[PDB]
DNA sequence: CCCTCCCCTAC
């Protein structure tokens, strides 16, 4: 265990624990899990218009950093009011993390001798029609008959 | 056999002849008799 | 004239970054493919990675750098050890003395200069010692003269077009840093000495780019450990 | 030739990092391929700083043009009929680049048919 | 051009070069004009550098930018670099000539029937349980000569033919089928007539060239490594 | 089963996207792409067929008869043996027509639609009537409506090489697709013909199965190859390469 | 293309002998060092001007360009060996390129902001 | 000078503690609000606890620490293993500031420090559930009760009188389990 | 705006 220090003070224990936090949050009136409501990936589609239907107001926002509110301390949002004041010869870093080696490697790697049934017989016909008129029993005669008996359920083995 | 030995055996005693480049030799004349004969069976409009 | 200048700069930056990633084992060599077309005609058969997320990341980074190239006089790719946050290798693209004219150097001459510069880079990179797998990562650092970033979200402006959204993303995607922030703090027990190597650079009519590299090439234990594949 | 081909090779090898082929000497000095091979061999010597990787090919009796890679074991040594330095490479990867050559008077074997314009 | 071999006496004997197809390889399903243009400019650079020394005949291939039916029409005058305008002036067709995929070449009085090999590559895509080797391909070419037609598998080889050129009316001296897995040659005698059949391998894999002597009808091979 | 397969697929995809990602940007992009594809005509035309069963003798009047009843009656008029069975689904499509024309007045059968030279699917009618209402019903409970998304949706001649390359690429893509379709149809018809040469491609081309998407694809490919635009492209190619 | 630029570019290049491009001045220096070997040695005024230009380049945080020029001169001298070596011009050029150049690399370690951390180990 | 320093230090410490709490498992996910907040104009998500009582406790702790800043030399958030009472991890904020400097410099310094902290916490291995506990420990110079290593230096504020230094230390029986915290 | 007829589904 790491030593606290030569002269170290200890603060009071937090009110909640790992298991009591969700139960106390439910007791306070909030749901245990705040499932994400429908949102927009980019703020271009927000359209800056109220979302309502049949007198019911719907609050739709986006997860983009542009529409995310600043973190508030004491219930009041803290923000910068004065215009930025820069200095000459400033160096900057790109922040955003690239894909990892493992991710790229993983992507590359993947890419009864008793008759108790009913005998069955089926018939189909072919009739030579005239031009395009569909076969007609009164003018068109039958040229071919095709019959198939079901061998699975046919007894007597003739 | 080291490649240096092959290089000094071949490139050292080079011919350096018949390459004046002032009057290069003409390539052998090979003529296609069907060039202007036309009437190509496989020609489609 | 920046319609063609920006395209050539984009091609050069893409080839530069892909070559650095390929030759330093930042990503597995099997993903990289030798190619001439990568949505643009490349100067040579540069190896370009086929990972879609990596391609999008590199393209977005190049576009972000080009969007502020007027204030950027030096763009650098930093090679950082994963075991401990420390810059072990640094490749610098000097954009100072680069003409910024909006008003005829053609493409063949520009690509000849690019071929010479990239050939110099490849010749330098080949001699460097090999790097083990899954032990290194890369970073992008730009040296600007007069700009401030991360302060365009204080106005609570709502974006209405893709261009404005991209601008607000690029203005807040960077964090202020200090010079030689990732370097060791000069412990004094056989202090590391940074090693500087000069490389050739393109000198086309509109494009004047200088390039050089940096390397620790030293240490005081616990640095460059298990990253250079032992002796060879 | 002397003091000129060496300067051209040095410039094209170090001032700009580009592989140097003997056909480049052929186009530059307007000289025959055998003389170009001789100058390449001459430059291969008297060089203390071996900062380039010479690329050589072997011509066999069966006209098997082969790029020598192993540089230690060359199969069919008695079958080699010609051996010369094809190019000088400042890097491990060869990958040369080709462009339009104005071969006005560098031809050694011209074709029978002459070009007609308008 | 005689730079490599340096034996200018024997190299000068090669009067003409015949490119038998498959000059560029691409997938039509996913391809833009930029990459195809890059490859075509590379090919045009090669042609410009080699045309002053030798005459070249170009033949369409399967994956070349030409119609999928066997009677492929010649390469368009465009899709070539601007440096070839003099060669494409019209009067100088003895240096550069663009011909159809099946074409009869009367080279110095010797008739040569050449096809980029779609017919043989098309019969070989079937499974026939009644009969891939170099000897098998040569036997298939012999059968194509004996049957007196060039495209036995019409539904697979040729599209709708207006008004059949593939039914032979005259037997050539040399039969060339290109873009094959292997190289092979065989002399056949059908009805007292001698026909020489040559199987031209690809250059991308097994980068081998075939030298055809017109005087003795003997084919010798030249190989290039790396 | 009183709608079309395309609408079923679109609603299923939108609902799955909403339930999994909960991001409406993906739904908007997918819907806009689908609407653009429907407008441009890059659709199967098999997924835009209605199929509702009709009872010919169980209608109050000819005015109250369904849309499929009109198609069935027209087929009966052309041939009396084409009388449908009781409660049999009769497929039909709607086509572009004059303004104010009744929906039952268009009522194109698939056989008539495919053989029709200048028959075009009513993209506006489909996109509005068949797609917007169900999507609005499912998405108005969220607070958004898909109607806004739907309503929101010389020099070349000088460069001969680029133009000829683009024309060649388009033509070769169409030819390769048609060849693949013909090979598929020949392999399918091998079941009956048991032959691999000619007289089997003829039989394969004689197929007119309206339950197979390959038949629709082949008909569309043939129409594209024989279209006037293809003739225009060929004439332009000949003119460009006439130098 | 803005107000903070010192020239048509972001930074003002140092002009030597009415030359601005770095490739042009590099090739001029190479030609001068090739021609001055056969003259018995470069003139004192030319060497002083080159030293002044190198000092200006170093004071402007362009030590990479100074290293590039040093490497170019060293490579030219090495390639000139075995033909014009010890010819009364090679020795003086080598002595100058050592004494008046190599110590100059270890000066002006500034990057427009305080001084660079650690020490310089140039390729030379 | 001091006004902007305190004004932004409150938010910086709140984000500090909330990020440490969320990225470890002292409190479970789904009890934080990582979707509707931004810390210092950073592109990354910042989580804030949804329970008002815990938020009030954290804010009171921050205000108490800032009240005695002139006497406090160090401030750390100690990760303590349950059933062992051993400090597995520690995240110390060394203070060397002296009590001029514009608001922009302070904002940028805190933004960079927070970015470094987020990047460091994202790479740390996942810890299991109900096996972690946190404690706020402060050190006096020269609600409070008197009381192997793997150092990882992180960038703090150095834009003038602000000389805050940030670093973390490490080193347990089955507490750590390798396995993406935002994926649920 | 409202009514009637028709199609199809859920319990
Ligand atoms: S259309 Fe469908 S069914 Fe008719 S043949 Fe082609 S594949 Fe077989």
């Amino acid at each position: 265990g790491l030593r606290y220090g030569k002269r170290a003070f200890v603060y009071g224990e937090p009110p909640f624990g790992y298991q009591d936090i969700l139960n106390k949050l439910e007791d306070e009136g909030f749901p245990k899990i705040d499932y994400k409501d429908p949102f927009f990936s980019n703020p271009v589609d927000l359209e800056n218009k109220p979302y309502a239907y049949a007198g019911k107001r719907f609050e739709i926002s986006s997860t983009h950093v542009s529409t995310r509110i600043p973190v508030q301390f004491g219930g009041e949002t803290v923000s910068v009011y004065n215009k930025p004041t820069f200095d000459m010869f400033s160096s900057w870093k790109y922040a955003l993390k690239p894909p990892t080696y493992d991710a790229v490697q993983k992507w590359y790697n993947k890419v009864s001798s008793v008759h108790d049934s009913l005998t069955h017989l089926t018939l189909e016909i072919h009739a030579n029609t005239r031009s395009d008129k569909i076969p007609d029993p009164a003018i068109d005669e039958v040229s071919m008959i095709i019959w198939c008996l079901e061998e699975e359920t046919f007894p007597l083995d003739l | 056999l080291h490649m240096d030995a092959l290089l000094t055996k071949f490139n050292e005693d080079r011919s350096l002849q018949d390459e004046n480049l002032s009057q290069p030799r003409t390539r052998v004349r090979i003529v296609d008799d069907n060039l202007y004969n036309k009437s190509n069976p496989f020609q489609l409009c | 004239m920046n319609r063609w200048v920006e395209k050539w700069l984009r091609v050069y930056l893409k080839c530069y970054i892909n070559l650095i990633l390929f030759y330093r084992n930042v990503y597995p060599p099997q993903s990289f493919d030798y190619t001439t077309y990568q949505s643009f005609n490349l100067p040579q058969f540069v190896p370009i990675n086929r990972h879609p997320a990596l391609i999008d990341y590199i393209e977005e980074l190049i576009l972000d750098v080009l969007s502020k190239l007027t204030h950027v006089y030096r763009f650098s790719i930093c090679i950082i050890n994963k075991k401990n946050d420390l810059c072990i290798e640094k490749y610098v693209l000097d954009f100072s003395e680069l003409q910024h004219v909006d008003k005829i150097i053609t493409e063949t001459e520009v690509f000849d200069e690019f071929r010479s510069s990239l050939n110099s880079l490849i010749m330098h990179l080949e001699k460097l010692p090999k790097v083990n797998d899954d032990t290194i990562t890369f970073e992008a650092v730009i040296n600007a003269i007069e700009l401030e970033l991360g302060h365009k979200l204080d106005r609570n402006r709502r974006v209405d077009s893709l261009e404005e959204k991209a601008e607000i993303e690029r203005d807040s995607n960077w964090v202020k840093c200090q010079e030689d922030e990732n370097l060791p703090d000069n412990n004094g027990f056989q202090p590391p000495k940074i090693k500087l190597t000069s490389l050739v650079g393109s000198d086309v009519g509109p494009l004047i780019i200088h390039q050089f590299s940096e390397k620790l090439i030293s240490g005081d234990d616990k640095i460059l450990n298990g990253v250079y594949s032992q002796y060879e | 030739m002397d003091q000129k081909a060496s300067y051209f090779i040095n410039e094209k090898l170090f001032t700009e990092v580009k592989p140097v082929l003997f056909t480049d000497l052929i186009h530059h000095l307007k000289i025959g391929p055998s003389m170009a091979k001789k100058l390449m061999f001459d430059y291969y010597k008297q060089t203390t700083n071996a900062k380039y990787n010479c690329v050589v090919i072997c011509c066999y009796k069966d006209q098997t043009i082969k790029i020598i890679h192993d540089l230690s074991n060359i199969p069919q040594q008695d079958s080699i009929i010609d051996c010369f330095i094809y190019a000088f490479n400042p890097m491990d990867s060869f990958i040369p680049y080709y462009d339009i050559i104005d071969q006005k008077d560098c031809l050694t074997i011209k074709n029978s048919y002459e070009l007609k314009v308008s | 051009m005689g730079r490599i071999n340096n034996k200018i006496d024997d190299i000068s004997l090669i009067g003409r070069l015949l490119i038998c197809g498959n000059s560029v390889d691409f997938d039509i399903k996913s391809v833009n004009k930029d990459e195809l243009m890059i490859s075509l400019t590379e090919f045009s650079k090669f042609l410009h550098n080699i045309l002053p020394s030798i005459s070249v005949d170009i033949m369409p291939g399967t994956n070349d930018p030409s119609d999928k039916s066997l009677p492929q029409q010649p390469f368009h005058k465009s899709l070539f670099d601007k440096s070839l305008e003099s060669y494409f002036n019209g009067s100088n067709k003895e240096i550069l000539n663009l011909v159809t995929n099946p074409y009869e070449f009367s080279y110095n009085g010797v008739d040569v029937l050449a096809v980029s090999g779609k017919n043989i590559n098309d019969i070989c895509k079937y499974v026939i349980p009644s009969n891939d080797d170099i000897e098998h391909r040569l036997d298939l070419m012999e059968c194509t000569m004996k049957w007196q037609n060039i495209a036995p598998t019409a539904p697979d080889t040729l599209w709708c033919y207006p008004y059949d050129p593939f039914v032979l009316d005259k037997w050539p001296h040399v039969y060339i089928v290109a873009n094959q897995p292997y190289f092979g040659t065989r002399v056949v005698e059908i009805g007292g007539k001698n026909i020489k059949i040559i199987s031209v391998p690809e250059f991308s894999s097994t980068g081998m060239i075939i030298l055809l002597d017109l005087e003795t009808l003997e084919a010798e091979t030249v190989k290039i490594d790396i | 089963r009183d709608g079309i397969p395309a609408q079923q697929k679109i609603i299923e995809k939108c609902i799955r996207l909403l339930f999994q990602t909960k991001d409406l940007s993906k739904i908007k992009k997918y819907l806009q792409n689908e609407f653009f594809k429907i407008q441009i005509g890059k659709v199967s035309a098999q997924d835009f067929c209605f199929a509702k069963e009709v009872k010919l003798g169980a209608y109050k009047s000819e005015k109250t008869a369904p849309a499929g009843a009109v198609v069935v009656k027209r087929r009966i008029n052309e041939d009396h043996r084409a009388e449908p069975q009781y409660k049999e689904r009769i497929p039909y499509l709607v086509v572009k027509g004059k303004q104010g024309q009744l929906l039952r007045e268009r009522c194109v059968s698939p056989e008539e639609f495919l053989e029709g030279e200048n028959l075009e699917l009513d993209s506006e009618y489909y996109i509005n009537k068949i797609l917007i209402p169900p999507l609005d019903r499912l998405f108005n409970l969220i607070g958004i409506n898909v109607g806004n998304w739907a309503q929101e949706i010389d020099d070349c001649l000088e460069k001969r090489s680029t133009t000829t390359l683009s024309f060649l690429i388009k033509k070769l893509k169409r030819q390769k697709e048609y060849q693949t379709l013909k090979t598929v149809c020949r392999t399918c018809s091998y079941r009956y013909t048991s032959d691999a040469g000619i007289e089997n491609d003829h039989i394969a081309s004689k197929c007119n199965s309206y339950d197979c998407p390959v038949f629709y694809s082949r008909v569309k490919a043939e129409r594209y190859l024989r279209d006037n635009q293809s003739v225009q492209r060929e004439e332009a190619l000949i003119s460009l390469n006439d130098w | 293309k803005n107000h903070f630029m010192g020239q048509n570019s972001i930074f003002q290049p140092i002009k030597f002998q009415n030359l601005t491009r770095f490739k042009k001045i590099c090739q001029l220096v190479k030609q001068w060092v090739a021609e001055t070997l056969g003259d018995g040695g470069p003139h004192e005024k030319d060497v002083k001007l080159f030293v002044k230009y190198l000092i200006k380049l170093c004071d402007s945080n362009r030590v990479h360009l100074v290293l590039h020029l040093s490497n170019l001169i060293s490579r030219e001298l090495n390639l000139c060996a075995f033909l014009n070596q010890d010819h009364s011009g090679f020795q003086t050029w080598e002595r100058i390129l050592l004494n008046d150049i190599i110590p100059l690399l270890n000066r002006n370690k500034h990057t427009y902001q305080t001084v660079r951390k650690l020490d310089m180990d140039f390729e030379v």
